[PDB]
RNA sequence: CGUACACGGUGGAUGCCCUGGCAGUCAAGGCGAUGAAGGACGUGCUAAUCUGCGAUAAGCGUCGGUAAGGUGAUAUGAACCGUUUAACCGGCGAUUUCCGAAUGGGGAACCCCGAUCAUUAUCCAAAUGAGGCGAACCGGGGGAACUGAAACAUCUAAGUACCCCGAGGAAAAGAAAUCAACCGAGAUUCCCCCAGUAGCGGCGAGCGAACGGGGAGCAGCCCGAGCCUAAUCAGUGUGUGUGUUGUGGAAGCGUCUGGAAAGGCGCGCGAUACAGGGUGACAGCCCCGUACACAAUGCACAUGCUGUAGCUCGAUGAGUAGGGCGGGCCGUGGUACCUGUCUGAAUAUGGGGGGACCAUCCUCCAAGGCUAAAUACUCUGACUGACCGAUAGUGAACCAGUA
């Protein structure tokens, strides 16, 4: 259909855009919890170039273990080494995929074209220097409660929004599901929508 | 911050009104003001609280929350004593806002 | 005595001082004698004084 | 005397808390013959432990910081120190017993000297070196077995476990007698891929590359003579940035509940400052602190500069190439590499290589040498954690590696 963009005055209408991809509310809830989990530590195992010197290391008995830098790894015997059991790649994270992670990235982009969601803002948004101006454009927008949700834009990181509640600025190029939905929710700009198309 | 070199003015305890110089600051957060003391058994002006006991922790134990050093605000407290060799601290002391 | 005083003293003055202080510390040994007149202050200072003069003697 | 309950006890679970652990990340990284690490014994007015020092003994001196209080953990008694500004936190210097590599000799810390090997050598130890330590990384040698093959002698586990020697903060390799999709690529490692392909194998089980391509990082150069000189060598001056650590400082209303609000309700404020802690109960505006800025330390590597100094001609290294005998090792197959015994060439109008041998193309030239860069732990400092919570978590949150 047609996604009504908004001006700085949060005008009723501007241009139009949209994303086509069967949005799945089955594709906007955990993923980033997995991001929230997986992004924080995870002892892989073999992933490391650690090697063995064999005997003759230093005048002393030093078992030829999967050593590296000055401490052993990989070997289940020493910490940070690979787990000796079965079914879990990293630490306490959710095993899984490259496609669903992306499928969620596509599906999420579609979530934007939903009534009870965000709204597209004109490019001029990136101009707003002060933060207070944003709060107003968010008030008249009737989405001030979205501060509990999140925010986004295009070109460069919005210094005026970064301050705002739970705001983790991001650019249309590099946006992760987490950004597209700091909790299956978000908000973007005109140019951003165009850039994200790719 | 609070310094033993600063004169304080009680405001809540039964010692409300008394003026005096701090005698020492403890890591616990209790301050002893010179003047705020108790009367021991053999009538000895030694700081402490009140209840029967044996070996004991001196000091009347005052809370910084109810004391009154400098405190820019509409209060009943008045003047308070305060280093100087710093210079920069003199400027702050000269400002009705800092110290 | 302060470092300033020892430096002003002559080579001989520092020798007569050390010998005199050594004399002090010894009469101070009355600690074991359980004397009352004793005082921990000077007792601990004599060792430093004889040390100061000794160091300055080396500085010379 | 049986059962349930009640009061009290025993016991210590449970709930809550935790000055501890576990895990990850960033930074930083060597110590010693001017005699270290470690240990012993001492040292505080009283002190038994721990810590700090060491007979100038939980301390002395200087500069800077800091700040008016302080005399380590212990908040005791006595006493004392500080404004001739201490306590406390940071550079440099002085002192620095004995043993210990110790090294005169002997010795379970006690008594008398450069011991031993070696180089130079005025052959006098006279001038020097080695002899130890250090968590595990790199290199060079020696080299199993349990086990798998559901037995076992190849094979497999292993080139692992273990033994010996040695370096650095990093090591090894390396400019091609190469590759061999070509009128082509073109130093060497490493990552991905090529491949689980070619190849090996009672071809049984199993074993297992490389060329190339895509990347990271890029640098190429030295030995007989002629000539001459801006590479090198010696010395001088001597940082920026960055990284780590430390440092400067003000401010609190109304109603209700309460012993006290950091509560509930009402009103208001700051924010290049939407970390944390403290304060009589969940305080961003009560105090510290956080932006901000400053200071100290390390970095010190480099750059600049003084005197040195190009370039040219010819050749290019034999018990080797290669062959035979006997072994080791390898994915190496008649086609890997190396050791030992014997034999033994030719030379660029030559020789080697392109996975079989020998005569004819293409490529490249050994038997001499050097060479920056591309990562890897966690002792140490700091940070983080949908980790655990004191029969959990490190054996150790309590004297623990103690009793």
């Amino acid at each position: 259909m047609e996604l009504v963009l908004k001006d700085a005055q949060s005008a009723l209408t501007v241009s139009e855009t949209t994303f086509g991809r069967d949005f799945n509310e089955a594709l906007v809830h955990q993923v980033v919890v997995a991001y929230a989990a997986g992004a924080r530590q995870g002892t892989r195992a073999q992933k490391t170039r650690a090697e063995v010197t064999g005997s003759g290391k230093k005048p002393w008995r030093q078992k030829g273990t999967g050593r590296a830098r000055s401490g052993s790894i990989k070997s289940p015997i020493w910490r940070s080494g690979g787990v000796t059991f079965a079914a879990r790649p990293q630490d306490h994270s959710q095993k899984v995929n490259k496609k669903m992670y992306r499928g969620a990235l596509k599906s999420i982009l579609s979530e934007l074209v939903r009534q009870d969601r965000l709204i597209v803002v004109e490019k001029f948004s990136v101009e707003a220097p002060k933060t207070k101006l944003l709060a107003q454009k968010l008030k008249d927008m009737a989405l001030e409660d979205v501060l509990i949700i999140t925010g986004e834009l295009d070109e460069n990181l919005f210094l005026a929004a970064r301050n705002l509640h739970k705001v983790d600025v991001r650019d249309a190029t590099g946006i992760d599901p987490v950004s597209l939905i700091a909790f299956d929710k978000v908000v973007m700009t005109a140019d951003a929508v165009k850039q994200v198309e790719e | 911050k609070i310094r033993r070199d600063d004169e304080v003015i009680v405001l809540t305890g039964k010692d409300k009104g008394k003026r005096g110089k701090v005698k020492n600051v403890l890591s616990s957060g209790k301050v002893i003001v010179e003047g705020i003391n108790l009367v021991k058994k053999h009538q000895k002006p030694v700081p402490a609280l009140n209840q029967p006991g044996g070996i004991v922790e001196k000091e009347a134990a005052i809370q910084v929350s109810n004391v009154a050093i400098f405190n820019a605000a509409t209060g009943k407290a008045d003047r308070v004593g305060f280093r100087f060799e710093d210079g920069k601290k003199v400027r702050f002391f000269k400002s009705n806002s800092e110290t | 005595m302060k470092a300033k005083e020892l430096r002003e003293k002559s080579v001989e003055e520092l020798n007569t001082e050390l010998l005199n202080l050594l004399r002090e510390q010894f009469n101070l040994r009355m600690q074991a004698a359980s004397g009352q007149l004793q005082q921990s202050h000077l007792l601990k200072q004599v060792r430093r004084d004889v040390a100061r003069v000794k160091t300055l003697l080396n500085e010379k």
